[PDB]
This record gives structure tokens, C-alpha cells and sequence, in this order.
């Protein structure tokens, strides 16, 4: 599913989309709720395109 | 045959299984494995061999 | 002194813990992770040879260079079921071989 | 043994047993960790757990 | 670092060693059962460091590792929310992606003790980020592929 | 030739998911200098049939658009992957367990006998936005089929078919230099 | 709508009575020539004699 | 008309660009003597 | 939320 | 043979990296081997003034002996897509023919050669890879074969 | 928060995993651990230092 | 022009520094 279903950059989150907009809305809400004590937000990567 | 012969779904040809619980005595070396045959793949144990 | 010898000044600099950087950008800035070039269609759609030459201050003992090519080294971890891990790696400009 | 080809972090699932760690001898994870620490945290302080 | 384990020719060390791999050190591991076999180097020059660059093999140091264990810390969280988080993270779109801070391909080219050097073949050069150049001493850089470096 | 030309075969750029220019199909071609008029006529007929098949396949499975290759695609055009329902079997009520613990009971292991109620969750774990971006290989091979160009570079340079040269910016038409 | 097939040309020159010949080149003229897509789905414009 | 052909590339002679004759491209020099 | 830090 | 014979020179060390883009239709596979330059004449020429050798010619006699010197092959399409692609071999992205140390096992038969390379080679020649490595029939084991020449 | 934050179901915080198997070559020391991630609890590998 | 130059993808104006 790396080169066929998606482009490689979008699949590896090098240039595709921000974490808050490619994660599930439930997961985003959970990460926001538990950011104070468990901090899910580290594990996901943003593209930061120039 | 072009279709319905290969998975094209990220499947490994060869699998290496680590023993779940080995044990040795002065007589024999006993090893217990658990081999998972997956969900949509079939294995013939003629291919299996110990190492 | 009231009686010197003469000046002949010489200068040098000593920075010791830094890697020299030549950013792969058009303006040499870093306005983002994936640089201005690299997304450039010339460096994305075609293969190009590279040649680098270094002129150095000689030192007697045998030494060696160390060029670190700045690339994208990303790994995606996917765990579909219990007790199964599938991780896909991708280094974009220098992929495996 | 991080980037040596003769030793790997075989960390993987117990059933499928496919390695989740691959090292290809060009990565420098020791320097990666060093620079990561030096950039994320000020390192004029000494920590006993990890030197 | 030398005073942490004390003075004296002989000593007993109780150390904790972290995980430095980029794809593992930040991984949020889901429920299951995983084998986590790792190999620890026993090369004395690489393990230990001295102010002088003396060869610790010929000097004679050695290290005798007796017991190796890993200590996992689990956040005690309500099983309902833990199961919800597990189900959310088992999905394809919630894959955890990690990056190596020094994302680079290290290529060390040897230098005879004079003059200048040379460069690479054809390639794609897509998503390239730049060069970082620095000279090292050949005596101080060990071999990488081999488990042990006799030289 | 301008009546039966060799098709332009597209090159796939797997990083950013776009066509990396097109070039003449020089790899799959017949050698007819050793052939006479009859065999050359047969080869020409076969090439013409090949071009007709390519045009038909393009018209069938190519999504209509005003640009030969847009680097970024609309979200709905890209074939999003379908994911099934996820069932969360809640294992234990928390309020009743807190009540039991407060009343002086230790609970270990783990459905539960003390709680009668059972609650289950089911949802679709879709992405927040439907992944607008580049093309994949499977959804590229069905849209960037080998495009035959009948009259090569005839007409205004405005109407010249661009996007064939690999180093050409689509928007703000310009060739990308070093 | 697939482009209509173009007729192949074979001219005569000297005793040679069946020389294969490509269509002659003409400078583009809006009065005589117009740009028509080869395939309607994707834009590959080309000149035709109307 | 400068949009239907390469006329800006050719050097001008006032307002009329100096293009070549249409049957000017191509060459043939060949003899054994 | 996410992270986007590395060398460069 | 039905092959595109390409001979790429090797400085007496290291690796090499060939090939540009093209249309890979009706492709069948690869067949790599190593030859000495002294024993290989010019690829095409009426006369080779630089040959100065009169033994067996590996290039055009079918006399190969340096096949054991290979260590590793890595095929890649479009500079990123490894041709095996999906996780197929025990090695992740790489056809690893021979490993000197191999603390992990991965040593088929009783020689250096790795288990994934044995599986590929047996499949490529005798198709015996998935139902136990049995000895192929005599009519399939010929001079230009694998097990006919494998000497651990 | 007072609910849906902590399990209150008698589980540990620190776990020690003794090595399942080990080998001590005069050049390297390889230890194999099997770690079982409970049935509901989740850990991040920022923990799991080697002692 | 197209809505000025793009920003790095993922009081503003004015200074009031005085006193001495």
C-alpha cells in the first residue's frame, strides 16, 4: 500500500497533511483531552512543506 | 496467469519462529513453538524444517 | 615597544563541535522541512550525477571526511491486530541501495 | 549494537515474527540521539540515570 | 562519568541504558506479546572512555556483565479508555510515524594525509535536504559492519 | 510518422505521486528494415491498431480534466480506501467497580460477574479530511495510459502538449532549472 | 469521443510509384487549421484541417 | 501573428521579422568527386 | 497534534 | 538466451549502480555473473588488440567461476520502490546472497548462502521452494543449473 | 478528573522482564526478552530501559 | 501576484520600542 494506493510522501507523512487532519477525529479529541498527562501528540508526524 | 495467483498484499515468503519455551536435560533438547498460519494463506508442512 | 620588531599579523578561526552545513535551498534559508528544491521537478523527475571536491589543510596523520547527506528518514508503524507489528521504512533520496 | 549488520533489534510480534527494526549501516542513530538531546534540552546539566 | 561508578581499578556498575532507535524509542506499543531481543557490545574501547587515547585491550580492562533486565513503566489508566485508545490506534489511518532526528546517510570517505578528494554516481535527488561535511581522524573512527574491530 | 506515431509512455514519480513527464516508447518497437513491403504493411497495420486501442482505453478509463497532469488532485477523485467498522467491547463498568472497591473489595484479573450491564461501541475511524493530494500507482496506471500524439507539435506553441517534458512546472508555466 | 483516424499517404516520385509519405507540414493558420483534442478526456491538442 | 509561430525569436528588420523561406530547412551535399 | 522536528 | 547482455566494469572493490528509465514490458528477470576483464574481449569489435589471453572466455563460452564472490543484490524501481516491494524475503529490502557472520541463523545448507537466496534460486530454476527442498529430477539438473554446481 | 482516568483494578506500574534466553560471546552479549503488553494497558517505549 | 508570496506550509506589523 506504500507506492500503489498512496504516493510515498503522503503515505509517510512527508508532504501530505497535518496530523490533526489525517488522524481520526476521535483520536484527535482523545489526544487533546489527555495531552496534560499522557501526551499522544508526540507519536504522529507533520509534513512541514516549504 | 495474470490474476488470482499472487497476493500482492504484503505477505512474507519465509517465516522464522522463535521457540515459546525451550528446555534442555542431559538426555534431550525439547522446544515448543507456535506456528501461525495466518488467515488467508495455506502452509504445507513439507516446507517446514528445524534449524 | 619603543623598539618593536615588526607585525606580520595572521588570523585563524577555531570552531569545534559544529557540522558545516550547505542547505539544499535556493536562498540557503530553511523555510520548512522539505526544502524549496527537492520538490523541484528537475531534481524529482530526473536522475542527476553529483561531484564534490574538497580542498583542505593538510595534516600528516591519515584522516577521513564525513559527509552526512541530509535526507528524509521516516518510519511508519502499523499494528493491525494484537501482537503484530508492521513497520515500513523510507529514506527518500538514498533508498536502501 | 545499533547500526552493525551482524546484530539487530529483532523486536517483533510473537506470532507473525516479522522484524519491526531494520538497520542499513548508513544511519547514525548514536549521533542522531546526541543531537536530539542537545537540541531538545539544554545539556549543561548532568543526569544520573543516563550519563 | 568516571566518578559516577567510583574510583579504583575494580568496580561494580548498576546502569540503565535507554533505547535510541528512532522507530522504537517513541513507539506507543499496543497490547500483545513481543520478543525484544537485543545484543549489547562488549568491546572495551567502545564501551569505556579515557582522557588519553590508550588502548584498553592492551592495558587490560574487560567487563563482566552478569544480569540484564528491562523495566517497563505502564501508565495505569481505566480499562475502558485504554481499550478505546487501542481500538482507535489499531486502525490504518492512525498509524504512528516517527522520524530520525539526524535524518541522513552517513558516508565516510577516506583521505590520504594531503590534498583533496571525490564524489557520487547518478541518483534521483528528490526530497534532498543538504550536505553536512566534517573531517574525522581515521584512528578514532571504528568499523561499523563488523561486530568487532581488531584495528 | 504523423499518421501512426509511437505512443508517449508516461513515467511514474512514486515520491510525490505525479507523472514525471512522458517519452516516446522506444523500448517496445519492431525492427522492419529486414522486411519487405508486405511485412511492413502488416507492421503498420498493427501499430495503427495499437494506437486505436490506446485511444479507446484512454477515452474509457481516463478521468476528464483540463490539465494533462495536475500535481494535486481533488479529494473525491482520488480513490480513498474503505475501512470496516471497529467494535469496542467494553470490559467493565467503572462506577460499579469504584463502588465495590469503596465497600472494601479487591478486584484482580480480567465479562465481569458483578456488573449486569454490557455496553459496546462501534464507529468508523475515518480521517478527518479525505486525503487530497497525489496519485497512487494503481490509480495512475488507469489514467495516465500511453497517450498517442497524432500530429507531433503541429499548431500553436500554446497548444503544444506540455507536461511531456519532466522538468516543467504545471502552474505558472515555466521550466524548472537548477 | 476518440479522434477519427487520419488517412495514410503514399505519393509518387519518378518511377517510384508507392513511396511511403508523411502528411506535409503546414504553418498553423486559424482560418485553415483548428486545435482539436485527440481524446476528449485529457487535453492533447493538435492541428486539423477542419 | 507572432503567437502562431516563432517570430519573436527571429531578428527583426523594423516591424517585419526576418524569417527564412519555408523550403529552407534540410540540406544535401553528396558526390564522389 | 504532531511533531515536525529534526536536524535542518 | 534471449537477453540484453550488459557488461559493466568493476574497479577492484566496492559496488556499482546502473540503468536509466524505460518501458519494462514482457520482462523476464535478471541473471548476474562476474567476469574478469582480462578474460573478456571487447563487447563488439572485428578485432580486440587488448585481449592478450587465450584461455576459456567466460563471457561467450558459458564458463563462469566467480559467481560465489557476490554478496548482495538490491533492485529498485523509480529509485525508491524496491522491486520485491511488499515484505517478501527474510532480509527486508535486499537480496542478500552471502553473509560472513550471520549471528541470526539465515545460513541455508551448511555454507554462507542465506535461506532467502536459496529459496529464490531453487524457485528460479527447479520451482522447488514451497513444498520442501527436495532434489530436482535429473532431467532438470543440467550443466547450467544451481544444485548441479553448488559445492558447500 | 475523577472517572475514566485510572483502572483501580490492581495492576503494576513497574514490570521486570527477566531474559528468556541469553548468550555471552567473548565479543557480544545478546539477551532475548519477551514482553507481554497486558490485555488493555498500553505503554510507550520511551520506558523500557535496559538494566 | 497571487495573494503575496506563500508562507512555509505545515503585533504582526509594527514596533513600539522606546525608552532610555
Amino acid at each position: 500500500a506504500t507506492p500503489s494506493m498512496l504516493p510515498q510522501w503522503s503515505y509517510m507523512h512527508i508532504a501530505g497533511q497535518d496530523a490533526s487532519e489525517y488522524l481520526s477525529p476521535g483520536l484527535v479529541q482523545f489526544a487533546q483531552a489527555t495531552e496534560s498527562y499522557f501526551n499522544i501528540g508526540n507519536k504522529f508526524r507533520n509534513p512541514t512543506v516549504a | 496467469p495474470t490474476h488470482d495467483v499472487t497476493t500482492e498484499r504484503s505477505q512474507r515468503l519465509q517465516l522464522r519462529f522463535v521457540p515459546v519455551d525451550r528446555e534442555d536435560t542431559q538426555y534431550s533438547y525439547k522446544t515448543r513453538f507456535q506456528l501461525a498460519v495466518g488467515d488467508n494463506r495455506v502452509l504445507d508442512m513439507a516446507s517446514t524444517y528445524f534449524d | 615597544d619603543p623598539r618593536h620588531a615588526l607585525r606580520d599579523p595572521e588570523r585563524k578561526f577555531l570552531c569545534d563541535r559544529t557540522l558545516w552545513r550547505i542547505p539544499f535551498s535556493s536562498n540557503f534559508m530553511s523555510m520548512g522541512s522539505l526544502t524549496d528544491l527537492g520538490q523541484n521537478l528537475l531534481y524529482a523527475n530526473a536522475a542527476h550525477a553529483l561531484d564534490m571536491t574538497f580542498e583542505m589543510d593538510p595534516i600528516n596523520e591519515p584522516t577521513l571526511l564525513y559527509v552526512l547527506f541530509e535526507v528524509f528518514d521516516v518510519a511508519r508503524v502499523h499494528q493491525p491486530h494484537r501482537g503484530v507489528i508492521e513497520v515500513v521504512y523510507l529514506r527518500t533520496p538514498f533508498s536502501a541501495g | 549494537y545499533y547500526n552493525s549488520g551482524g546484530n539487530l533489534g529483532v523486536l517483533a510480534g510473537q506470532s507473525s515474527q516479522l522484524n519491526a527494526v531494520v538497520d542499513l549501516q548508513d544511519r547514525n542513530t548514536e549521533l542522531s540521539y546526541q543531537m536530539l538531546l542537545a537540541n531538545t534540552t539544554d545539556r549543561s546539566r548532568y543526569f544520573s540515570m543516563w550519563n | 562519568r568516571s566518578q559516577l561508578l567510583g574510583n579504583g581499578r575494580f568496580c561494580d556498575f548498576h546502569i540503565q541504558v535507554p533505547q535510541k532507535f528512532f522507530a522504537i524509542r517513541n513507539l506507543l506499543l499496543l497490547p500483545g506479546t513481543y520478543t525484544y531481543e537485543w545484543s549489547f557490545r562488549k568491546d572495551v574501547n567502545m564501551i569505556l572512555q579515557s582522557t588519553l587515547g590508550n588502548d584498553l585491550r592492551v592495558d587490560g580492562a574487560t567487563v563482566n556483565i552478569t544480569s540484564v533486565n528491562l523495566y517497563a513503566s505502564f501508565f495505569p489508566m481505566s480499562h475502558n479508555t485504554a481499550s478505546t485508545l487501542e481500538a482507535m490506534l489499531r486502525n490504518d489511518t492512525n498509524d504512528q510515524s516517527f522520524n530520525d532526528y539526524l535524518s541522513a546517510a552517513n558516508m565516510l570517505y577516506p583521505i590520504p594525509p594531503n590534498a583533496t578528494q571525490l564524489p557520487i554516481p547518478s541518483r534521483n535527488w528528490a526530497a534532498f535536504r543538504g550536505w553536512s561535511l566534517t573531517r574525522l581522524k581515521q584512528r578514532e573512527t571504528p568499523a561499523l559492519g563488523s561486530p568487532f574491530d581488531p584495528y | 510518422s504523423k499518421e501512426i506515431p509511437t505512443p508517449y509512455v508516461w513515467t511514474f514519480q512514486p515520491q510525490m505521486g505525479a507523472a514525471a513527464g512522458a517519452s516516446q516508447d522506444y523500448s517496445t518497437r519492431m525492427n522492419w528494415f529486414s522486411a519487405g513491403p508486405d511485412m511492413i504493411h502488416d507492421v503498420n497495420n498493427i501499430r495503427d491498431a495499437q494506437n486505436r486501442i490506446l485511444m479507446t482505453q484512454s477515452a474509457i478509463t481516463a478521468t476528464p480534466r483540463n490539465l494533462i497532469d495536475p500535481r494535486q488532485w481533488a479529494a473525491h477523485l482520488i480513490k480513498q480506501p474503505v475501512v470496516g467498522t471497529t467494535h469496542v467491547e467494553m470490559p467493565r463498568n467503572e462506577v460499579l467497580e469504584q463502588h465495590l472497591t469503596s465497600h472494601g473489595a479487591q478486584i484482580a484479573g480480567g465479562r465481569s460477574s458483578f456488573n449486569p450491564l454490557q455496553t459496546d461501541f462501534a464507529f468508523h475511524a475515518l480521517p478527518s479530511r479525505p486525503r487530497h493530494g497525489g496519485i497512487g500507482s494503481r490509480q495512475f496506471v488507469e489514467e495516465f495510459v500511453p497517450a498517442v500524439y497524432l500530429n507531433p507539435y503541429s499548431g500553436p506553441p500554446d497548444s503544444y502538449p506540455d507536461q511531456f517534458i519532466r522538468h516543467y512546472n504545471v502552474y505558472s508555466n515555466s521550466v524548472s532549472g537548477y | 469521443e476518440v479522434m477519427a483516424p487520419q488517412p495514410t499517404l503514399v505519393a509518387e516520385q519518378g518511377a517510384m510509384k508507392a513511396v511511403p509519405v508523411i502528411k506535409p507540414a503546414q504553418p498553423f493558420t486559424p482560418a485553415v487549421h483548428e486545435t482539436q483534442r485527440i481524446v476528449t478526456n485529457l487535453p492533447i491538442t493538435t492541428a486539423v484541417t477542419r | 501573428m507572432d503567437e502562431y509561430n516563432y517570430a519573436a525569436l527571429a531578428p527583426r528588420q523594423g516591424s517585419r521579422p526576418m524569417l527564412s523561406q519555408w523550403s529552407g530547412i534540410g540540406t544535401h551535399e553528396m558526390h564522389g568527386g | 497534534l504532531g511533531c515536525n522536528k529534526m536536524y535542518g | 538466451l534471449s537477453a540484453a547482455n550488459m557488461l559493466y566494469p568493476i574497479p577492484p572493490n566496492a559496488t556499482q549502480l546502473p540503468i536509466p528509465s524505460r518501458n519494462w514490458a514482457a520482462f523476464r528477470g535478471w541473471s548476474l555473473t562476474r567476469l574478469k576483464q582480462r578474460e573478456t574481449p571487447a563487447l563488439g569489435s572485428p578485432f580486440d588488440p587488448y585481449f592478450t589471453y587465450s584461455g576459456t572466455i567466460p563471457y561467450l563460452d558459458g564458463t563462469f567461476y566467480l559467481s560465489h564472490t557476490f554478496r548482495k543484490v538490491a533492485i529498485q524501481f523509480d529509485s525508491s520502490v524496491t522491486w520485491p516491494g511488499n515484505d517478501r524475503l527474510l532480509t527486508p529490502n535486499e537480496f542478500e546472497i552471502k553473509i560472513s557472520v550471520d549471528g541470526e541463523g539465515y545460513n541455508v545448507a551448511q555454507s554462507n548462502m542465506t535461506k532467502d537466496w536459496f529459496l529464490v534460486q531453487m524457485l528460479a530454476n527447479y520451482n522447488i521452494g514451497y513444498q520442501g527442498y527436495h532434489l530436482p529430477p535429473d532431467y532438470k539438473d543440467r550443466t547450467f543449473s544451481f544444485l548441479h554446481n553448488f559445492i558447500p
